[PDB]
């Protein structure tokens, strides 16, 4: 193990003359990448199923904390419907489904790769698949029942320990296919129309037309695109393949951090059932057994509290985190209408 | 043994040494036990399991009522049976009839499925996106407008909210 | 005036709601054998009422303290909604945007503001094309051995004669040399035309 | 039980989420260990002879039905009281290390 | 070099009155006969 003083970067100097100018004399065309999260994972929460379970006496005491637990389920479906909010602010910005036409003639452009495939059960494109399977979720599907886990699958399979205690997450209101429609429907805009579809009604223009525009709008003339076409096409085509390349190859950590933070603030919850809070056990049924109603309540009373400290905590931690992703969200879809439905 | 408890007892699997007779799980709390009679591992597991969402048109306009079970699989655990069972990815609707237009959102049910207070019932549906539309795109065509059109548009933003102040003593 | 301001109204509900939420939490045990100091103070004494007060002391500040905190969550996100509103005023209506769907949808042109409850209201004045028509196009003009390209237009044609317009708006010209500018020959453009 | 968690007696268009599915129970069930004898009430509580309290007794107690019941007619006793359990309780439960 | 940086000196401020504020609330009973570990394990036995 080596200990050393970091470097801010290499050394450069400029031959700055009162004189001297630099002029460039050939481009590149670079693609890049850039990756924002959009959304979190809706989750309810049933405070009698988590603080006592099917115990009758604890449901019975609890009735004196009913309030703090509409207020919890209150601030949770906030939570829920803005993630669904967010989604449609980043990728329902236009209400026309246009299609790109068979006639793939973009000038020498070669979109292949961001397009649709209709090979596949889904329409998604093929770094859209590449990227799909560098996130690994925790719910393949919503539908977990009640018979598949019923044994010793439970307390084995997180999910189904998360459920017995009244965890519960809800799926998202737009499907991963519409999504997938909605960038379709984006990207043949863009491609097939320029700039105006964002603006009103989508006005066919050749691509090499739009791209000579775009060159305008950076301060070089259109004849040095049109001079250049070819080789333009040629670097803008290396450029994609080099990043579907790199993505197959080797990530999305910054959409795999918010999956990992909600599965371990879920499972946390679960392990602080453990807890004696200063009681005898952490278990209602040795309380309620070997002690009668009167001096047994002063033990239901500290899990109680306990429990609803922790349901508490989580809760607002879960909020901090949503006013997080709604910042990225809107950032998200300010990237979306001023780099993709127009030209910054 | 003086345990008490509620939930279904099973065969296990598990395999305990002599001097075991409870097992726990990382929550502390017991999901298997020996028989004290039979000498056999039993798993114990809890009773109640699935969400439940209720679907209103408001009760200002009726009293009839969708509900849906977000854990069942019907092709059961729930209230009732009625008519017009419909399967959806989030979960078994009942008391809503399936269409098959399309419209846009008025109560989000999830996975892609509405449902709204039409012909009166209550009806299931597939959100629509919009309208399809078609570009006639070629390499030696340009459309150019001819006309325009001012247009006028409201956006609401919120600036302030109420100022509070509290007296811990008097509360 | 005729039919709304839902997110000026939800801000005034919610404040509201979570004050009411306070008031009505004070029916609550905590675990204490009443919820009224008066019921604790007298039928008990001292030393054993003050166990009952001192659970009744830690639920209420434990109320407070949620209210506080939930409060301060949502002041974060008016301070967020109003610095955008500053950034709107600043660029909306003290200026022209060229930024998209910043200030409304179309070609943003002015914006006036107006005060409402807790909040502001901007009017954004845009330009939005219409009626458009079908053209055929071409990128550069070939006329003797030389390129023509467009200075500030496009190249279109009525079926039979080729002329130069604006992008926005259909206003043909004539092609001149006053109109184009010349760059190379008439070798590599790909879809030039002879004219 | 919308309505009730609400503390509406109105409910306005939407989706609510309400409590899970419960299922009750039908039956009840006991499983204690087969156990015939009766614990030695008394030659514990009837001894002869009791011992110095430097020297206290100790004697191991298994395999047997502690049904207390039947000192209430031969046996008075001034003082008894447990730690860990409630009286109440004595006769639901089943003992380790007597 | 006259006469300020506010912005900046009140996230210093802030941050260190969290701090001491932190330390100070050690002097709370909780509703406990002391606020000293040692007071209470000296003159009571453990349970
Ligand atoms: C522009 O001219 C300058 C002047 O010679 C070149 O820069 C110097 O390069 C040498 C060798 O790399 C360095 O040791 C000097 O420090 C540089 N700066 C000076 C002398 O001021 C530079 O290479 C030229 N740039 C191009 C693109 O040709
Ligand atoms: C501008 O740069 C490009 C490279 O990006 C040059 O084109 C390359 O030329 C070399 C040598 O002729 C070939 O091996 C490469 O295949 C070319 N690249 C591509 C993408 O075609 C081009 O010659 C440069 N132009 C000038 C004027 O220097
Ligand atoms: C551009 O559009 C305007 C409408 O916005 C046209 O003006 C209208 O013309 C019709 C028929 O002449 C009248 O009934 C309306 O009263 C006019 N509207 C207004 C606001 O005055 C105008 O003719 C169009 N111009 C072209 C060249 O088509
Ligand atoms: C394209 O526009 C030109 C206008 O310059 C049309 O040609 C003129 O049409 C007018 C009226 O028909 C005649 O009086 C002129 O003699 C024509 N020629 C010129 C040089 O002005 C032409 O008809 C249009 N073509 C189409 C298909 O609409
Ligand atoms: C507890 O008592 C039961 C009977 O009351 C015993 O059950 C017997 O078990 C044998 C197995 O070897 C069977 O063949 C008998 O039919 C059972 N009897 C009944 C009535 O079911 C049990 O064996 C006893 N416990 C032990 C440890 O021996
Ligand atoms: C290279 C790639 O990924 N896809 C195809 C390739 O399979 C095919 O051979 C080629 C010509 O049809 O076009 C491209
Ligand atoms: C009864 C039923 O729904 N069966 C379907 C089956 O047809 C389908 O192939 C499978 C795909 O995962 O899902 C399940
Ligand atoms: C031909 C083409 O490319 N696009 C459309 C075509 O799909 C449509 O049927 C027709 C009638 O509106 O108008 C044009
Ligand atoms: C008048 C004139 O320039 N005619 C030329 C012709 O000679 C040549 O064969 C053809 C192909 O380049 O292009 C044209
Ligand atoms: C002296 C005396 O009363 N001895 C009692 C006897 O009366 C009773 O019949 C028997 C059964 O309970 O227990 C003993
Ligand atoms: C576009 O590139 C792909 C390689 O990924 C190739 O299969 C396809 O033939 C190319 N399209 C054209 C028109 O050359
Ligand atoms: C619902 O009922 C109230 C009182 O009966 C009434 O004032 C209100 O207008 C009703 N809702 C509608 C939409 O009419
Ligand atoms: C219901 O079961 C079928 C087959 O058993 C399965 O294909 C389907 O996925 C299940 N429901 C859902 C929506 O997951
Ligand atoms: C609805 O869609 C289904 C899909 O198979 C189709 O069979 C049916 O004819 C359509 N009309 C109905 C059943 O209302
Ligand atoms: C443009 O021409 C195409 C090709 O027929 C047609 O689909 C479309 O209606 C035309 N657009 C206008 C605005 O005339
Ligand atoms: C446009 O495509 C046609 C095919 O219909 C082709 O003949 C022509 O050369 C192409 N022109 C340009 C400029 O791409
Ligand atoms: C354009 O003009 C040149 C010279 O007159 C000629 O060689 C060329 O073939 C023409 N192009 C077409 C498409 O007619
Ligand atoms: C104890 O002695 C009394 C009196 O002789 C008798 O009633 C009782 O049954 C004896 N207890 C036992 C356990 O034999």
């Amino acid at each position: 193990i080596i200990a050393y003083t970091m470097s801010l970067g290499a050394e450069n100097s400029v031959a700055y003359s009162n004189n001297s100018i630099a002029i460039p004399t050939n481009f590149t065309i670079s693609v890049t990448t850039e990756i924002l999260p959009v959304s979190m994972t809706k989750t309810s929460v049933d405070c009698t199923m988590y603080i006592c379970g099917d115990s009758t006496e604890c449901s019975n005491l609890l009735l004196q904390y009913g309030s703090f637990c509409t207020q919890l389920n209150r601030a949770l479906t906030g939570i829920a419907v803005e993630q669904d909010k967010n989604t449609q602010e980043v990728f329902a910005q236009v209400k026309q489904i246009y299609k790109t036409p068979p006639i793939k003639d973009f000038g020498g452009f070669n979109f292949s790769q961001i397009l649709p495939d209709p090979s596949k059960p889904s329409k998604r494109s093929f770094i859209e698949d590449l990227l799909f399977n560098k996130v690994t979720l925790a719910d393949a599907g919503f539908i977990k029942q009640y018979g598949d886990c019923l044994g010793d699958i439970a307390a084995r399979d997180l999910i189904c320990a998360q459920k017995f205690n009244g965890l519960t997450v809800l799926p998202p209101l737009l499907t991963d296919e519409m999504i997938a429609q909605y960038t379709s429907a984006l990207l043949a805009g863009t491609i097939t129309s320029g700039w105006t579809f964002g603006a009103g009604a989508a006005l066919q223009i050749p691509f090499a037309m739009q791209m000579a525009y775009r060159f305008n709008g950076i301060g070089v003339t259109q004849n040095v695109l049109y001079e250049n076409q070819k080789l333009i096409a040629n670097q803008f085509n290396s450029a994609i393949g080099k990043i579907q390349d790199s993505l197959s190859s080797t990530a999305l950590g910054k959409l795999q951090d918010v999956v990992n933070q909600n599965a371990q603030a879920l499972n946390t919850l679960v392990k602080q059932l453990s807890s004696n809070f200063g009681a005898i056990s952490s278990v209602l049924n040795d309380i309620l057994s070997r002690l009668d109603p009167p001096e047994a309540e002063v033990q239901i009373d500290r899990l109680i509290t306990g429990r609803l400290q922790s349901l508490q905590t989580y809760v607002t931690q879960q909020l901090i985190r949503a006013a997080e992703i709604r910042a990225s969200a809107n950032l998200a879809a300010t990237k979306m209408s001023e780099c993709v439905l127009g030209q910054s | 043994n003086g345990l008490t408890g509620t939930g279904v007892l099973t065969e296990s699997n598990k395999k305990f040494l002599p001097f075991q007779q409870f097992g726990r799980d990382i929550a502390d709390t017991t999901d298997a036990v020996r028989d004290p009679q039979t000498l056999e591992i039993l798993d114990i597991t809890p009773c109640s399991f699935g969400g439940v969402s209720v679907i209103t048109p408001g009760t200002n306009t009726s009293n009839q009522v969708a509900v849906l079970y977000q854990d069942v699989n019907c092709t059961w655990r729930v209230y009732s049976t009625g008519s017009n069972v419909f399967q959806t990815r989030a979960g078994c609707l009942i008391g809503a009839e399936h269409v098959n237009n399309s419209y846009e959102c008025d109560i989000p049910i999830g996975a892609g499925i509405c449902a709204s207070y039409q012909t009166q019932s209550i009806i299931a549906y597939t959100m629509s996106l919009g309208a399809e539309n078609s570009v006639a795109y070629s390499n030696n065509s340009i459309a150019i407008p001819t006309n325009f059109t001012i247009s006028v548009t409201t956006e609401i933003l919120p600036v302030s909210m109420t100022k509070t102040s509290v007296d811990c003593t008097m509360y | 005036s005729s039919t709304a301001l839902g997110k000026l109204q939800d801000v005034v509900n919610q404040n509201a709601q979570a004050l009411n939420t306070l008031v009505k939490q004070l029916s609550s045990n905590f675990g204490a054998i009443s919820s009224v100091l008066n019921d604790i103070l007298s039928r008990l004494d001292p030393p054993e009422a003050e166990v009952q007060i001192d659970r009744l002391i830690t639920g209420r500040l434990q109320s407070l303290q949620t209210y506080v905190t939930q409060q301060l969550i949502r002041a974060a996100e008016i301070r967020a909604s109003a610095n955008l509103a500053a950034t709107k005023m600043s660029e909306c209506v003290l200026g022209q945007s060229k930024r998209v769907d910043f200030c409304g949808k179309g070609y943003h042109l002015m914006s006036f503001p107006q005060s409402a409850p807790h909040g502001v209201v901007f009017l954004h004045v845009t330009y939005v094309p219409a009626q458009e028509k079908n053209f055929t196009t071409a990128p550069a003009i070939c006329h003797d051995g030389k390129a023509h390209f467009p200075r500030e237009g496009v190249f279109v044609s009525n079926g039979t004669h080729w002329f130069v317009t604006q992008r926005n708006f259909y206003e043909p010209q004539i092609i001149t040399t006053d109109n184009t500018f010349v760059s190379g020959n008439c070798d590599v453009v790909i879809g030039i035309v002879n004219n | 039980e919308t309505k009730c968690t609400l503390k509406s007696f109105t409910v306005e268009k939407g989706i609510y989420q309400t409590s899970n599915f419960r299922v009750q129970p039908t039956e009840s069930i006991v499983r204690f260990p087969n156990i015939t004898n009766l614990c030695p009430f008394g030659e514990v509580f009837n001894a002869t002879r009791f011992a110095s309290v430097y020297a206290w007794n100790r004697k191991r107690i298994s395999n047997c039905v502690a049904d207390y019941s039947v000192l209430y007619n031969s046996a008075s006793f001034s003082t008894f009281k447990c730690y860990g359990v409630s009286p109440t309780k004595l006769n639901d439960l089943c003992f380790t290390n007597v």
